[PDB]
């Protein structure tokens, strides 16, 4: 089955050069066009260039002429792309995709198989572990049958973290939002909602994992 | 270089009714146009070839049609697997163009925020700096303005906003306001306000407190 | 223009318009060429001729039907390369022919060749542009070559034969078809069977539709008037001395002229008007065009109703081609396969059957009372266009 794997994310410094790799299998390789494809988060998709595998002939958008080249590697079948003085604004999702013929002619007509994106990001900040910290509702203020906690943790800048309530047991009205980032550091935030005598009683405790820093942090939250 | 204009980013459409999605382009492309559609968190599929013929795994559902240089995929049936990012696509020139997306969503009943505020923790206070956090949670239209208070200052800097993708099980959103300051400016005023603006309610829902309550 | 652009593009779906359209051309250079070159091959000296006009086209009409049918189990890109492989060796066994019967076979080798490529070229154009004005107009186009190569036949083939000798004419037309051939397989790929996905109507459904046999009778009765007045001509008669070069050089500008203009023109214009009005306005053109012919004192008098008449014809194809694709997409299972061998058969009939049939009825009353005879079945056929307006559907 025809397959294009991808690279899962890339990290690249503000100034540096960024070789996006996608290989493709399961058919002859050097046949079939391969497009590559700009994704900005919230915007539309930027066409970048065609390649062609036997001849490595290249098309280019004039937008990116003088960003990203376009190569091949027909000995292990793969495909490569390379950015060049790589900034932000440079920091999408890089689609690459293949383009088939329609049956029985050379005639293009669709991009049947897309390869997963590799989420390429730019920035110059080193690893920092998160800093978790426990939310709790306000002195007093008893109002309602229903109370919402949460915590908030700061500081990390490898994207993945992982947030869980009592082990992941806890998932009634639980709610975590997308990582933000300022200043070259992620935040993240979650609150879950319980009954009125359930948090004064039962302790919830939110557990924060990060995978790239060895670091595991749960925090009980308390009255105030 | 042909602009293919996707008129509306967002579609908000129930189960079991026809939606149709229009893209239009700029100079003359002979149904050289196809259709794509991407779900959540996975790699675009095709849907239309052409501008009018059908891939051959697609559902019946789906029927692409041309009026000119105004180009039209229509779903009959929208279906829970229909809530994906649907876009356009142009070889007539060499330039590639894609159409900016449009994002298929449900409809509800319509709800009102659940505005709670919470002040900055104690190890927040140790560190050196101080958090206020805002949650506005189950509001089904997606659009909410928030605004915050510090002492009636209506402050602007600082603040940063996280807004969650339509519940699966609800249909309703969510999101998060977060106010950082220095732990001077924090100690110096006294009152805190988080409010909002939504199309269920005219006055704002406020949620305010007292930092020596 | 540039070798390399087409090294670095995607093909763009009219690659596949232009080889049918140089496969038309090439098909009606080869089959005009020889007019300069009848009279040095000489029943009666236009008996002969009338077989020259039938033997193809006979030929070609019953070959239709299995090339409609094969296109459905095998694909198109089969035939179409298969078009050419038999025009090439149409092209040799002409340049080597050295008598009258050899003439009759090469004529019906390139009837079959000529059936398998427009059958398998008018139904894959059909097959690419499924939009109704996008097919209209790529259809048209491609009816333009075949006015092209009748332009071109005869005059390059004089020029040639009075120049440098008998065998030129053929020798520097295998070479463009050989050209074809290379491009054919730059594009299609001819080595793989590629059945088609679904099951079309059969042969015995589609001849049962009113709205697909008015079609048919519009484009056979188009041409039955223009087929049984070019074997009967004087300019067969006489030898390749006393100025006859030009008599049969540009004996057919004329028809070839004005069927390209209409054709180019009416491919585009015919869906801003509706086509049954084209079709309608073509058929009655046609009849007074045939009604003037027989008024004509010398041959000088037949330049002008052999213009009006080839316009019209153009208008007719040009609006009647893909009507039979819209109708099948409407009333019946998108398969273009067998609903052209329908087309090309209704087009081959009139010369099928013109040089006899219009033979023995100029000698049973005449020339002149046969000419009358079919303009009116054209003016009388022309209002039955008017069921083409807005036929029903499934
Ligand atoms: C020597 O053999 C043939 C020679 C010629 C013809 C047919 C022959 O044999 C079948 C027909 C062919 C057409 O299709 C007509 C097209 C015009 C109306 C544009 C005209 N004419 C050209 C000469």
């Amino acid at each position: 089955e025809v397959k294009l794997q991808e690279s899962g994310a890339e990290l690249v410094k503000p100034g540096a050069s960024v070789k996006l790799s996608c290989k493709a299998s399961g058919y002859t390789f050097t046949s079939y066009w391969i497009d590559w494809v700009k994704q900005r988060p919230g915007q539309g998709l930027e066409w970048i260039g065609n390649i062609y595998p036997g001849n490595s002939s290249t098309n280019y958008n004039e937008k990116f002429k003088n960003k990203a080249t376009l190569t091949v590697d027909t000995s292990s079948s793969t495909a490569y792309m390379q950015l060049s003085s790589l900034t932000s604004d440079d920091s999408a999702v890089y689609y690459c995709a293949r383009e088939d013929y329609y049956d029985g002619t050379y005639v293009y007509y669709a991009m049947d198989f897309w390869g997963q994106g590799t989420s390429v990001t730019v920035s110059s900040a080193k690893t920092t572990a998160p800093s978790v910290y426990p939310l709790a509702p306000v002195c007093g203020d008893t109002s309602g049958s229903s109370v919402t906690l949460g915590c908030l943790v700061k500081g990390y800048f490898p994207e993945p973290v992982t947030l869980t309530w009592n082990s992941g047991s806890l998932s009634s009205g639980v709610h975590t939002f997308p990582a933000v980032l300022q200043s070259d550091l992620y935040t993240l935030s979650s609150s879950v909602t319980v009954t009125s005598s359930t948090w004064p009683s039962q302790s919830i405790t939110c557990n924060v994992a990060h995978p790239a820093s060895s670091t595991k942090v749960d925090k009980k939250i308390e009255p105030r | 270089d042909i602009v293919m204009t996707q008129s509306q980013k967002f579609m908000s459409t129930s189960v079991g009714d026809r939606v149709s999605i229009t893209c239009k382009a700029s100079q003359n492309v002979g149904t050289d146009v196809s259709w794509y559609q991407q779900k959540p968190g996975k790699s675009p599929k095709p849907l239309i070839y052409w501008a009018s013929n059908r891939f051959t795994g697609v559902p019946d559902r789906f029927t692409g049609s041309r009026s000119g240089t105004d180009f039209t995929l229509t779903i009959s049936n929208v279906q829970s697997e229909d809530l994906a990012d649907y876009f356009c696509e142009q070889y007539s020139s060499y330039p590639l163009t894609f159409g900016a997306g449009t994002k298929l969503e449900l409809k509800r009943a319509d709800a009102a925020p659940t505005v709670s505020i919470f002040p900055p923790s104690s190890e927040q206070l140790t560190s050196g700096g101080a958090s206020v956090v805002c949650f506005l949670n189950n509001f089904y239209p997606k659009d909410i303005n928030v605004k915050w208070k510090i002492d009636g200052s209506e402050r602007q800097n600082g603040v940063l906003n996280s807004w969650t993708d339509q519940d699966s099980k609800d249909s309703t959103y969510s999101m998060s306001s977060t106010l950082t300051l220095t732990k001077d400016e924090y100690e110096r005023h006294n009152s805190y306000t988080c409010e909002a603006t939504h199309k269920t309610s005219t006055s704002p829902i406020v949620k305010s407190f007292n930092r020596n309550e | 223009a540039l070798v390399r652009w087409l090294q670095e593009s995607r093909r763009s779906r009219k690659l596949i318009l232009f080889i049918v359209f140089l496969a038309l051309l090439l098909d009606n250079m080869l089959l005009t060429v020889v007019v300069p070159i009848i009279p040095s091959y000489l029943l009666n000296e236009n008996v002969q001729v009338g077989l020259l006009f039938a033997s193809k086209a006979t030929v070609q009409l019953i070959t239709n039907p299995f090339i409609g049918l094969l296109t459905n189990r095998i694909g198109y890109p089969i035939p179409i390369f298969a078009g050419f492989c038999i025009m090439f060796v149409s092209t040799i066994m002409f340049a080597f022919s050295s008598s009258y019967a050899f003439l009759l076979i090469a004529r019906s080798l390139q009837g079959i060749g000529s059936s398998c490529s427009s059958v398998a070229g008018m139904g894959m154009l059909a097959s690419v542009y499924t939009d109704d004005e996008e097919r209209g107009n790529v259809m048209g186009i491609a009816l333009g070559g075949l006015a092209m190569g009748v332009l071109v036949g005869p005059p390059f083939g004089s020029v040639l034969y009075e120049f440098v000798g008998k065998t030129a004419p053929f020798l520097v037309l295998a070479a463009l078809v050989l050209l074809d051939g290379a491009i054919q397989l730059f594009v299609l790929q001819p080595s793989r069977v590629q059945p088609e996905s679904q099951k079309g109507t059969p042969l015995t459904t589609l001849l049962k539709d009113p709205y697909i046999l008015i079609a048919a009778g519009s484009i056979c009765f188009a041409n039955m008037g223009i087929a049984m007045l070019e074997p009967a001509l004087p300019i067969w008669m006489m030898e390749t001395m006393c100025s006859r070069k030009w008599q049969l050089g540009v004996a057919f500008l004329p028809a070839s002229i004005s069927y390209l203009i209409g054709t180019n023109i009416f491919g585009i214009l015919a869906h801003k008007m509706g086509r049954w009005l084209c079709a309608l306005l073509g058929m009655i053109i046609v009849g007074v065009s045939i009604l003037c012919i027989p008024f004509a004192k010398n041959i000088y008098g037949l330049i002008a109703p052999n213009f009006g008449v080839g316009f019209a014809i153009g208008m007719v194809d040009s609006s009647m081609m893909p009507i039979m694709g819209y109708l099948v997409d409407l009333r019946h299972v998108s398969v273009y396969g067998s609903v052209y061998a329908i087309a090309d058969v209704a087009f081959c009939m009139g010369y099928a059957i013109g040089p006899s049939a219009g033979g023995a009825i100029a000698k049973a009353i005449g020339f002149p009372w046969l000419m009358t005879i079919i303009g009116i079945i054209d003016i009388l056929f022309a209002p039955l266009c008017f069921f083409l307006r807005s036929p029903p559907a499934k």
